[PDB]
C-alpha cells in the first residue's frame, strides 16, 4: 500500500460574499468594505486655526452687525457658517449677496482699514436705531455710519468722500443705501430735493437713487441696500451724494485662503479631520463615500452604492 | 477557476489548517500529519496587502463649496453644478463596481495560482518516485518517514536516492 | 493564448461540435465517436452570462435639459456646459473602450483555461495507462471500448483495472 | 493505441472584437455595446404627458391664443416645440431663458384669480388685431390691458395687491407696454410722465415706458415686454401705476415635477421609454449610445464610438 | 553523464522599477513613460492661417482702437491674445466683456460692413479725444462715431438710425454710452434736457441711461464709455432712438468661420507642428498624459496629478546574480 | 508569477542571451550551446506592441479656453469650473494610475505564460524520452548531437526514433 502527500488550503465556517466580473455571488475567506457608511456628527478641528462664526453670517463681519462683533477682523485657516445666522439688523439685502459670502469663505482672515471720512456740522454722522442694538442701548452698523441732516426737513448738504487704497493688494469696500418707507419720512431726514448717489473708481461706476410703500420685516417698512466692489492697489472711489447714503468708516481686506464649512454640528479640537459635510466630520481611510454629495476639503469620492466588499482571501470552499 | 486547483482538482479546503493559507496532509506508517507551507502563504498575503495599500486611498485634492446649505443659488448654474455632480457621481460609481470586481476576480485566481505553483514545485521535485492521486495527492511508492515527509514540505527531498525502489514498486 | 491551449498546442477548433463548447473525440477497435463535456461548457457559458448582466445596463440617475435645443443660451456658461459634456464623453469612450478591451482579454483567456482544465482532469484520470500526443489527444495503451470511453467523459475511470496492460504495451 | 482527443468547438463566420493586445481578434460570437438605431417617436406609454404643439411654454403662464388648451393642467411630461408662439403681440420676458426652463421641470400648472377691479376712467378690455380668438379681436388670456376710456385723458394713478392666501409659492406676471411713438403713448395714458412701481417683501423694481421709433414685429412696431417673480405664501405684491400697465387677471402655480422634452418627433402611446433627445426615444438596454450628447431621463453614456463589440464566446480558430 | 536541454528567458543589468496592482517597486526589463513633463517655451504654428494680435485685445478689433489698426478685418485659423493688451483708449468696459471676447477667440476671421448712418447739420459726427491718438493727432474708435451737439449747451436733435442685415449670415452690432463727469459736462454736450437711448430688434431690445457723476481719472479723463453688443438675424433691422449721449456705429462686424484661440505669452514659431497650447507654450507629445498645466486648449494629453507613469515594456526582470 | 517560471522554477534570467527574450541552453558529449526562439519571443513583443498602440494615443476633441490667463473672471462660475477642472483630474489621475497599474500586472504575467507555454511544447516533444529537471531543464536518455538539438528547437524531433533506447536508460 503506498504513502500519500496531499495539498490543500484553509477555509472557514463563516465566508462572505463578494461580486466579481463573472459571479455575483462568489463566497470568499476574508473581505474588507470600500464605501463608509458612518459619519461622526461633530466638526474635528484639531490643528487647525478655527473661527465658529455661531450666530454671526460671513456678510455681517464686513459692515459689523452687533452679532458679528467678535469676528470684525481676525485671520483663520478655517471658518464654520450656521443656519439662520444673521448678517442684517435693520432690514435689508446685498446685491450679488451669494458671490460676497462665497469670497469671504474662501478667505483665510479679514483686515480693517479706516476710511478717514469726515463729514460737515450740518451732518449728523451717528445715526442709531432700534433695531441694531448694542449695549442694551440703540445703536448701528459698526463699519457704517448713518448720514442724517441735524436740523429736521433741512436739505442735506452736497458732500464728496474719497477713499484711496495705499496698500499693494486690492480691498472690498461695502455701502449702504436707505430706501425710506414714506415720501414724508424722506423729507424728515434728507430734505424735499431730488436725492443722488453716485459712487466711481477707475474700474467701477454706479448710481443710486433712493426710491420710496412695503411690508414691514421687524415693524419697519425702511430698506437699507448694501453694495460692493473691490478697490485695485493705487487706486481711488469717490462717494458724490446728497443724502440716502450710508457710508463706509471702514474698508475690508481679505488675507490668504481658508475652508468654509456650512454645518449645524458641534466642534471638537480633540478629533482630527480634512474632509467635512452638513452633517459633520469624515475620518475614513476607505476611498468611497454615501454620506452625502455636498462635502468639502480631501474628501472619499460619493458613489450611488450602500456596500462594495472587496475579497482579501481566496474563495471559500467549505467541508 | 482559472488555475483549475481551488474549487478544482483539489475537492476542498481544511477548516481545521489554521496556521496558514496552504499546506500539506500526509499518511505513512507513523500516523497522520498537517502543516501549513510559509513561502506560499505569505506570497498571497503580500499580493492583497499591496492591493489594499494601493484602494485604500483618498485623492489630497482639496475641494471648495459649489452649493450653499443654509441658501438657495441662482437656478441656470444651479442645473449646471447638479447635471455636473450626477455626472462625476455616475463615473465614481461605475470606477468603484469595475475596480472591486476586477480586483476580486485577480485575486481569487491568484490564490487559485499560488496553489498550483506548490502542487507543481512538488510534483518535480518526487519525479518518477510518486503518481498523481487525482485530487492534489501524491501516492509514493516508497518508504516515506516523518523526515522524508519533512524534506519534501522543505524542499531538500532528493528522489535519487529513492528512485530504484521506486521504479520497482510503479511497475510492480 | 495564456494557457496554451485554444489557438496553442489544440491546432483548430471543430465546427462539427454543435451541443456544447468543449468535448472529446475518440477512435477505438469499434470506430469513431464525439461527445460535449457539459460541466466545462456551462462553466464558460455562466461566466460570459455573469459579464453581460454587469455591462448591459444603463444608470437609474435622472438627467433634466441644461441646454436648449430651440434657443440661444449665454456665450459663456454655453462655453462652460460645453467644455464639462465634451470632457465627460471623453471619460466614458475611454471608459468603454477599456471595458470591452479588458473583458475580451478576460473571455478569451479564460475560455482557454476551461479547456486545459478539462485536460489535465482526463491526463490525471488516464494516470500511467495513456501518453500525451501533443496536439491534445491521449494514445491510450490498451483496449477501450465505448463503455470505457464513456467512463473517461463520465469522469468514473478507474486505472487500476487497465494499469498492468498499460505498462506491457507501453515498454514492449 | 487506441485515442481520445480534446477539442473546442468553432464556427464559419467569425466576428473581429478588439482586446488589450489585438485589433483584429477573431471570437466565435460578440454582441454590441453601443446603440447606433433610434426611434423617431416620443415613447409616451406609462406617461401623463402634454403635448404643447404650437403653444411655448411662457404662452401658458400670459394665455396667447395658441395656448388656449394649455393654460391649466398636471403632467409628469412636457414636451416643447420648434417655433412654439409665445408672443401674439410683439415682445420679450426678462430673464426668458430662467422662467422656461421653471416651466419645463414643473409637474403642472394651476391658476388662481388676482381680483383685481378697476375705477370707471379704465378700460380693461383693450384688445389688438395681433391675439385673434373666436375670429375677434382679443387680448392674452391671463393679463387685462388698462387704458383711459377718454382717449387722450391722463390714466388715473391706482393701486392693485395680490395676496398669496395659498400655503405654497405663486408665480406672478405683468406686461409694460412700450408705445412706437409720443402720439401713440399720450392717446392712451396721456401727456403726464409715466411711473409703474411693483413691490412684495422680497421683490421691489420700477419701470419707466420707453418711447421709441423699431421695427415691425406681426406689422406693429409697439413692444409688450414681461416680467415676473415668486411671491411666498401670506405675502402680498402692490402694482402702483399711472397708466402702461399690463396687469395680471390670474397668476400661475406651478406644481410638483416633471421631465421637459425638446424635440420635433411625433407622439405613440404604443411604445415605452426614459430617455428621449430632439430625434425621438432611445429604448436600448445597451449601456453606451452614440445618437446625441443632448439626452434627457435615464440615459446610456453618449461615445465618440460607431461599434464596440464584446465577446460572448471563446477565440474561433476554423479549419 | 545524462544530455540536458535548459529553457531559460533574457534579462539586463540595469532593470527599471514600475508599479502593478500587486507591488509598487516590480523590476522588469523595460518600460516607457506616459505622462509628459516637458514643455516647448514657444506657439508651434507651422501648417496654420495663424495671426498674433500683440498688442491688440480682440474685442479692440470691432470697435477699432488705434492699437488694433492692423487687425479690423482678416482671415485666420489661430488667434493669439496676449498680456495687457489694449482694447479701450478712451476709458470704460464692455457689458458681456468675456463673452464677446471668448465669442472672437472662436472665429475663424471678421468681415466689415458699413451701417450708412447719416446725422443733421445740429450734430457733429467727428469727436475725438486726446486719449485715442492715431497719425500723432487726436482721434477717436474707427468704427463708431462720438454724437455731440455742434453748438455747446444745445439739446442733442431726437434721431433715429436703422442699421438692416442684407447679408445671408448674422451680424455683430456693437455701440457705447457715454456716461459724463459733471452735469456741467452732460449740459455741455447734448443738452439739459433728460436723455434716453432706445436700442431694438426684432429678438434684441433694451434702454440705456447715461449716468453722470464725479469718479477718478484714468488716462486723466473722468469720463467712461461703456460698449454693448447684440447679433442681428439675416434679412432683420435694429434701430436706434437717441436724443444724445449714443457713441454709434460707423460699421458692424461679421464673425466668419471657425478658430482656436489661443492666450500665451510664448513666441512664434513656423518651423515647429502642434494641435495643443497652454499659457507656457505648445505640447507636441504623443504621450497619452501631462503634467504640464489643467488649462490647455486644442486636442491634447489629459492632465494627471503624477510626476511619473512608468508602462512595463518587458517581463520581470531576473539578474544573474 | 501566476505561471511559475519566470521568477518561479527558472531561478534566473540570462545576461547573455542578447538575440531574443526566450530560448535553450544544451549540454551534450560535443559541447555547450544556446539559442533564442523566434516564434515565443515574438508573441511577447507583438502583444506588448498592441499595449502601446491603444495606449500611446490622445482624444482627437478640440477643446476651448473656458478660464481667461489675463483678465478676472465672475467668482461664482471661476469656483464652478474649478470644481470641474479638479474632479476631471482626480478622474483622469485614477484611470492613468490603474491603466498602467492593470496592464503591468497583465505584461509580465503574459510574458510568464509564453515561458511556460515553450516549456510545455519541448515537455510534450520530448514524451517519454527526458525527465523535469526541476529547474527548467530536461535531463534527455539518449545520445542527443548538435542536430539532435537542433530538432528539438525547431520543433522536428521524433520520440519514437530514440524511445527504445531511452526507455532501457531511465528503467536501468
Ligand atoms: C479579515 O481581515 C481583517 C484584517 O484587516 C480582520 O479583521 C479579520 O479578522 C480577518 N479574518 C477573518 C477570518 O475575519
Ligand atoms: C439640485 O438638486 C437638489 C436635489 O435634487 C434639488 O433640491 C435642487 O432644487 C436642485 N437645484 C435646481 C436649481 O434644480
Ligand atoms: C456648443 O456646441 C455646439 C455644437 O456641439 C455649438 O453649435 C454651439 O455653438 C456651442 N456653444 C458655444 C457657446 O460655443
Ligand atoms: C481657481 O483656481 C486657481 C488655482 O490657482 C486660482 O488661481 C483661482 O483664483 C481660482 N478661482 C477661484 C474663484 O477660487
Ligand atoms: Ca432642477
Ligand atoms: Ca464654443
Amino acid at each position: 500500500d503506498p504513502d500519500k502527500i496531499c495539498l490543500g488550503h484553509h477555509a472557514v465556517a463563516n465566508g462572505t460574499i463578494v461580486k466579481t466580473l463573472t459571479n455575483e455571488q462568489e463566497e470568499v475567506t476574508n473581505a474588507t468594505e470600500t464605501v463608509e457608511s458612518t459619519s461622526l456628527n461633530r466638526l474635528c478641528m484639531k490643528g487647525r486655526n478655527h473661527k465658529d462664526l455661531g450666530n454671526c453670517h460671513p456678510i455681517g463681519m464686513l459692515i459689523g452687525t452687533p452679532a458679528c462683533d467678535l469676528h470684525l477682523t481676525g485671520t483663520w485657516d478655517t471658518l464654520i457658517e450656521r443656519k439662520n445666522a444673521i448678517a442684517y439688523c435693520y432690514p435689508g439685502a446685498t446685491v450679488n449677496e451669494e458671490a460676497l459670502r462665497q469670497k469671504i469663505m474662501e478667505s483665510g482672515g479679514i483686515s480693517k482699514i479706516n476710511t478717514g471720512f469726515t463729514y460737515g456740522s450740518s451732518i449728523n454722522s451717528a445715526g442709531t436705531t432700534k433695531a441694531c442694538m448694542r449695549n442694551g442701548g440703540n445703536s448701528f452698523y459698526a463699519e457704517l455710519k448713518w448720514l442724517v441732516s441735524k436740523n429736521k426737513g433741512q436739505n442735506f448738504p452736497q458732500t464728496t468722500n474719497t477713499y484711496r487704497n495705499a496698500d499693494t493688494a486690492e480691498h472690498l469696500i461695502m455701502w449702504g443705501i436707505h430706501h425710506p418707507s414714506s415720501t414724508q419720512e424722506k423729507n424728515d431726514l434728507y430734505g424735499t430735493q431730488s436725492l443722488s448717489i453716485s459712487v466711481g473708481s477707475s474700474t467701477y461706476k454706479n448710481n443710486f437713487v433712493p426710491v420710496v410703500a412695503r411690508p414691514q420685516v421687524n415693524g419697519l417698512s425702511g430698506r437699507i441696500d448694501f453694495h460692493w466692489t473691490l478697490v485695485q492697489p493705487g487706486d481711488k472711489i469717490t462717494f458724490s451724494h446728497n443724502g440716502g447714503l450710508i457710508a463706509p468708516s471702514r474698508v475690508s481686506k481679505l488675507i490668504g485662503r481658508g475652508l468654509g464649512i456650512q454645518s449645524e454640528a458641534p466642534i471638537d479640537n480633540s478629533c482630527e479631520s480634512k474632509c467635512f459635510w452638513r452633517g459633520g466630520s469624515i475620518n475614513t481611510r476607505l476611498p468611497f463615500q454615501n454620506l452625502s454629495p455636498r462635502t468639502v476639503g480631501q474628501c472619499p469620492k460619493y458613489v450611488n452604492k450602500k456596500s462594495l466588499m472587496l475579497a482579501t482571501g481566496m474563495r471559500n470552499v467549505p467541508e | 477557476g482559472l488555475f483549475g486547483a481551488i474549487a478544482g482538482f483539489i475537492e476542498n479546503g481544511w477548516e481545521g489548517m489554521v496556521d496558514g493559507w496552504y499546506g500539506f496532509r500526509h499518511q505513512n506508517a507513523q500516523g497522520t500529519g498537517q502543516a501549513a507551507d510559509y513561502k506560499s502563504t505569505q506570497a498571497a498575503i503580500d499580493q492583497i496587502t499591496g492591493k489594499l495599500n494601493r484602494i485604500i486611498k483618498k485623492t489630497n485634492t482639496e475641494f471648495e463649496s459649489i452649493e450653499s446649505e443654509f441658501s438657495e443659488i441662482d437656478h441656470q448654474i444651479g442645473n449646471v453644478i447638479n447635471w455636473t455632480k450626477d455626472s462625476i457621481t455616475d463615473i465614481w460609481t461605475y470606477q468603484a463596481e469595475l475596480l472591486v470586481a476586477m480586483e476580486n476576480q485577480h485575486t481569487i485566481d491568484m490564490a487559485d495560482s499560488e496553489m498550483l505553483n506548490l502542487y507543481e514545485r512538488v510534483r518535480k521535485q518526487l519525479r518518477q518516485n510518486a503518481e498523481e492521486d487525482g485530487k492534489g495527492c501524491f501516492e509514493i511508492y516508497h518508504a516515506c518517514d516523518d523526515s522524508c515527509m519533512e524534506s519534501i514540505r522543505n524542499n531538500t527531498y532528493d528522489h535519487s536516492q529513492y528512485r530504484e525502489e521506486a521504479l520497482l514498486n510503479r511497475l510492480n
